[PDB]
RNA sequence: UUGACAGACUGAGAGCUCUUUCUUGAUUCUAUGGGUGGUGGUGCAUGGCCGUUCUUAGUUGGUGGAGCGAUUUGUCUGGUUAAUUCCGUUAACGAACGAGACCUCAGCCUGCUAACUAGCUAUGCGGAGGUAUCCCUUCGCGGCCAGCUUCUUAGAGGGACUACGGCCUUUUAGGCCGCGGAAGUUUGAGGCAAUAACAGGUCUGUGAUGCCCUUAGAUGUUCUGGGCCGCACGCGCGCUACACUGAUGUAUUCAACGAGUUUAUAGCCUUGGCCGACAGGCCCGGGUAAUCUUUGAAAUUUCAUCGUGAUGGGGAUAGAUCAUUGCAAUUGUUGGUCUUCAACGAGGAAUUCCUAGUAAGCGCGAGUCAUCAGCUCGCGUUGACUACGUCCCUGCCCUUUGUACACACCG
């Protein structure tokens, strides 16, 4: 899916800073409740991350639940150019 | 430094609500405070009647689902600090306690 | 109809067997005795057992009753 | 500022949704159930499982992730909802745990009869008055059939069922279709109430021994 | 599709503006007390929600 | 010390309470004389407790009756029951027990409902029909 | 002797006659053309229906002192036939009630209750009581 | 005027003012009844 | 590789596409695998759920007894019960399910606890009437130091056990009648509800699901429009009637179960005031609720008109016109005003439900709901006739007996 660079940066930043993220299955929602990006782009970016094992996806009662993995943490650290010391708030 | 403190207790379990009301009343009495109540409001019976079948086949049978909400009112004539101390006692789950003035 | 089930009959028989000394021919005193000397989950069951025990005591006063073994009678 | 009716209904809906979310997330980890306790400016959620090591993870990373995602999804105030993992006492007396164990055994290729008999024996050796396990679906053939395993006491009618019977239902996704597993465990009277109902059966009369 | 066309039809009311919060189906929604669950999902989750059958 | 009693009559959902106290013998319902009670046809039921005991026995008590709930017939029945019970109680508590027993026997010999409430109530309706027992019309073809 | 001690029908007739004789009422021009409610099929049979309605409304206000226009619409409503569909309750005309209340207020029989609605004045109590007393 | 399948042709006349364009483009074909089929009677 | 001004194209301020050429920057495009979605097929591949067999009383081990065995006894001649409920008889003895017990609602408590979000009583003041001071009747307002809980609410308990009396019955289990009692059909009504089954329904409730189909010119998704409602006809559940035990117009006055807001000028229930014939509109406000809507129905009661005339019964059909909901009302959304005034005069063969606060009549609340109830789920008001028996019809349970049936007589 075509995603603006700023939107992808914001999504990745939020995911790494928090380590978890949810999303209601609403493709046409204007903005994600926690992220300024539209809901569809957040859902599809998380699906892309899950497809290559960067995140774990759980679905229940029309909602998504994404949890970052070690490979996902490494990818986000490399891509965001953050120092190795900084880690997701969950740890 | 005396005020009519209003305490409203709501719960789905009669036993826990009654025990909490009794504990609050005994705590207020132990401090020589004036207690009015507990006043039992009429029970609220939420009712939902839905068809048993997940489809349209068979005899139309219905499930009567009720959720009962019990509410109690207690009035104490004392200051805010003493009522706050009294309400600090342990409260079992399922009982909601709200404290207000008048 | 009003036919006492197996539970009521067995409870009345055992209670009379074990506490014949304190039994009376009055239903209310019998139900108080049952409350004292037995654990009955329901008040209705306690009342039924007390009534059948009173009936059994009335029968026993006349003479022997099959299924009840009283030490004094034997 | 909503009415009491809507408040209680929302509380029930939140409990149901949280239970479903935990069941979906903690399937393999084992999830007997959850309990929600509400306190002034603090809500406590306790997770019951047979394997709390998996639920917590290493240094509580998994439980922290669950707490964060629950707080974000349910709009809870930060540092206001916290999760706890507790051991389930007598897991053999929990219908959900036994159903999950049977699901795991069946998914591993174990024969249905052997797994069901083992579950029944484990339940009975755990102090259960009785138990019943039903397996339904396509077993050994394209024609669906039901398998019933039973031992001990069991009641099915009246009010005491709601307290003396613990039951669960689970689906197993096999290669050729879904398998339906039902676990029904009859508890035993417990004066303390920890391991069973604190009420005797309606038709149980006990006579104290005379002096 | 075009932003002004894709999903542009108003959905402020009617069965198409509401769905089951559990399964997302738009049919047989129980709106009483704010449950917003379809009758099947509600009948499945009634015990957890706190609804009891007395008669 | 005031000399008064308060007895209630019941019929379906109708509840009537009679306030009986020492007085000149007036009977009023909701501030209206008992002679104007509606419907006019049920005035006989309303007056039955008085027509059996005669007006003289009511000559020393003031009766004020408040009624609520139910319908037009149930309210009348509850009112008459309350009047009977209130008079019986007043005679029991402030008059010789012998006269109280006499009036109670006179009232009971005519109709037992004058002092004992009728326990009949509406039966809840069951799904599958419009009424408690009536079921929907069945068709086979 | 007060209104409570007389039959409502006889008192209504007497008070309607008294109100008509008073001459202080100003009947609207549409009294002879309007029905008393949407649920009615025909206009009132009695040419003096306005005075009778005013007397009944005054008696109601005398008994209870917090009634408004909607309350009187409910009081004088009833079943509405719908042809081949079942009947349901229907409210009565509100303009008639408002006009009658205003006219009664103009005569000092009722005034505005502080809590809302209308309340009987002392003059109204005296007038109704005298009318009831003269009925005998 | 589209009727769901085709654009029906009309010319606006003075007598049609204050009417909807739907009123002059019938969306259904008027029914002409053929002989009843199997299962019409014996119900 | 995206987006887009203008013109054309288009149902269309869809750059959808074309002409004209600007912007953007590896996020995509092309191809191969692999996915994803599908109210797509398969309920005769399935899970779960529900209905039915089946509202009846029925069902199964262990150890013993019988049989070569399938099987059988237990689980029964009899009496009794709503009951495989009991008493008993007994090659059976002990048990486990169903039934009962259980739990919810209703019916009694002048006995307990407690009520300014419920009331009563007396008092103080005030209005009205009566002899008008004092007295009597009726209304309105305050007393958190006036009293109290009969009336209302809801917690704990009590209460019925056929307890007692007369008969019948095996000195049993039990049954009929009767005083008393709130209650003597299991007090009434429900919820729950066994073993074994159906190729009964549901893949169109489910991010339940196997396999098959499709997967970009899509069976995915979205937008516009239409249809699901189309009308020679047949059938099912219903609403309105055929009238005077009535219709209409006045006057009159008695419920219960319930439901209600994002406060934004304001969203839900809406009081009060004003405007209007109605439908509706405007303005102050109350209620997240025993606090406000809620001071909360009709049938009915009461007095007049009508007068046996398809008539002032009936309200189908249709014309004109006015409002409200909605983005949109045409194929009338619904609701008002005037006008039109069809069949129908009690309904053939057939056929449904029902035994007491029941049937029937009467209305009310909720679900669906922006707007629409002749439907369903509940609620109350008025309130009956007949029977309290039987196996004739239609079926069900048990026993005996016949069978060439076992897909089980639709054999
Ligand atoms: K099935
Ligand atoms: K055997
Ligand atoms: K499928
Ligand atoms: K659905
Ligand atoms: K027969
Ligand atoms: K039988
Ligand atoms: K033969
Ligand atoms: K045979
Ligand atoms: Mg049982
Ligand atoms: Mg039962
Ligand atoms: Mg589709
Ligand atoms: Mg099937
Ligand atoms: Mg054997
Ligand atoms: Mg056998
Ligand atoms: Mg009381
Ligand atoms: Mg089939
Ligand atoms: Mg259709
Ligand atoms: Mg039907
Ligand atoms: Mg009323
Ligand atoms: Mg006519
Ligand atoms: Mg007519
Ligand atoms: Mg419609
Ligand atoms: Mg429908
Ligand atoms: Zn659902």
């Amino acid at each position: 899916m075509i995603i603006s660079e700023k939107n992808r940066r914001e999504i990745s930043k939020y995911l790494f800073q928090e380590g978890v993220c949810y999303a209601k299955k609403d493709y046409n929602l204007a903005k994600h409740p926690l992220i300024d990006v539209p809901n569809l782009q957040v859902i599809k970016l998380m699906q892309s991350f899950k497809s290559k094992e960067y995140v774990r996806e759980t679905f229940a009662w029309m909602h998504y639940y994404w949890y970052l993995t070690n490979d996902g943490i490494e990818f986000l650290r490399t891509y965001l150019n953050l120092p190795s010391e900084i880690v997701p708030a969950t740890l | 430094q005396i005020h009519k403190i209003r305490i409203t207790l709501s719960s789905k379990n009669v036993k826990n609500l009654e025990k909490v009301c009794a504990d609050l009343v005994r705590g207020a009495k132990d401090k020589r405070l004036r207690v009015k109540g507990p006043v039992r409001m009429p029970t609220k019976v939420l009712n939902i009647t839905t068809r048993k079948s997940p489809c349209g086949e068979g005899t139309n049978t219905w499930d009567r689902f009720e959720l009962r909400v019990h509410k109690r009112v207690i009035d104490l004539f004392s200051s805010a600090d003493v009522v706050k101390q009294i309400t600090s006692i342990t409260i079992e789950p399922g009982v909601e306690v709200e404290v207000t003035i008048a | 109809g009003r036919v006492r089930t197996k539970t009521v009959k067995k409870s009345s028989r055992q209670v009379i067997e074990r506490y014949y000394s304190k039994m009376t021919l009055d239903f209310h005193t019998n139900k108080k005795i049952l409350e004292e000397v037995a654990i009955i989950p329901s008040k209705r069951l306690r009342n039924k057992i007390a009534g059948f025990s009173t009936h059994l005591m009335k029968r026993i006063q006349k003479g022997p009753v099959r299924g009840i073994s009283l030490k004094l009678q034997e | 500022q909503i009415s009491k009716k809507r408040k209680f209904v929302a509380d029930g809906v939140f409990f149901a949704e949280l239970n479903e979310v935990l069941t979906r997330e903690l399937a393999e980890d084992g999830y007997s159930g959850v309990e929600v306790r509400v306190t002034p400016v603090r809500t406590e959620i306790i997770i019951r499982a047979t394997r709390t090591q998996n639920v917590l993870g290493e240094k509580g990373r998994r439980i922290r992730e669950l707490t964060s995602v629950v707080q974000k999804r349910f709009k809870f105030k930060e540092n206001s909802v916290e999760l706890y993992a507790e051991k389930v006492n007598n897991r053999g007396l929990c219908a959900v745990a036994q159903a999950e164990s049977l699901r795991y055994k069946l998914l591993g290729g174990l024969a249905v009869r052997r797994a069901c008999y083992g579950v029944l024996r484990f339940i009975m050796e755990s102090g259960a008055k009785g138990c019943e396990v039903i397996v339904s679906g396509k077993l050994r053939a394209q024609r669906a059939k039901s398998m019933k395993f039973k031992d001990g006491y069991m009641i099915s009618s009246g009010q005491p069922v709601k307290e003396y019977i613990d039951s669960a239902v689970r689906h197993i996704l096999m290669r050729q279709g879904v398998l339906g597993i039902k676990v029904k465990i009859m508890l035993d009277w417990d004066p303390k109430g920890k391991q069973g109902p604190t009420t005797p059966l309606p038709d149980l009369v006990t006579i104290h021994s005379p002096k | 599709g075009h932003s002004n066309i894709w999903n542009a039809h108003p959905k402020n009311y009617g069965p198409g503006s509401r769905t089951c919060r559990v399964c997302g189906n738009p049919h047989a929604i129980i709106r009483k007390y704010g449950l917003m669950c379809c009758r099947q999902c509600f009948r499945s989750n009634a015990k957890e929600i706190g609804f009891i059958k007395y008669r | 010390a005031v000399e008064s009693v308060q007895c209630f009559g019941r019929k379906k959902t109708a509840v009537a309470v009679t306030h009986c106290k020492r007085g000149r013998g007036l009977i009023k319902i909701n501030g209206v004389p008992i002679e104007l009670v509606q419907p006019e046809i049920l005035r006989y039921k309303a007056f039955e407790p008085i027509l059996l005991l005669g007006r003289h026995r009511f000559a020393g008590v003031d009766m004020r009756i408040r009624v609520k709930g139910g319908g037009h017939t149930s309210q009348i029945y509850a009112i008459r029951q309350s009047i009977a019970k209130a008079l019986v109680a007043f005679y029991q508590k402030y008059v010789d027990e012998q006269q109280k027993k006499e009036i109670k026997d006179i009232l009971v010999r005519y109709d037992r409902t004058l002092l004992v409430a009728d326990p009949r109530r509406c039966e809840p309706k069951k799904f599958g029909g419009r009424g408690a027992r009536a079921r929907f019309q069945k068709s086979y073809r | 002797r007060t209104v409570k001690d007389v039959s409502p029908h006889e008192f209504v007739k007497a008070y309607a006659a008294h109100l008509k004789r008073s001459g202080k009422m100003e009947l609207p021009e549409w009294t002879d053309i309007v029905k008393t409610g949407k649920l009615k099929e025909l206009a009132p049979y009695d040419p003096d229906w306005y005075y009778i309605r005013a007397a009944s409304m005054a008696r109601k206000i005398y008994l209870r002192g917090g009634l408004g226009v909607g309350g009187f619409r409910r009081i004088y409503g009833g079943n509405q036939r719908n042809g081949s569909r079942p009947r349901h309750f229907c409210k009565s005309s509100g303009s008639v009630a408002r006009n009658i209340l205003q006219q009664l207020q103009n005569m000092n029989i009722v005034d505005f209750d502080p809590k809302g609605g209308r309340r009987i004045t002392s003059n109204g109590q005296r007038d109704l009581d005298q009318v009831a007393g003269r009925i005998a | 005027i589209y009727n769901g399948k085709t654009f029906n042709q009309i010319e606006v006349k003075p007598e049609m003012i204050s009417h909807y364009l739907a009123e002059f483009s019938i969306s259904y074909k008027p029914v002409k009844h053929g002989r009843p089929g199997i299962g019409a009677t014996h119900s």
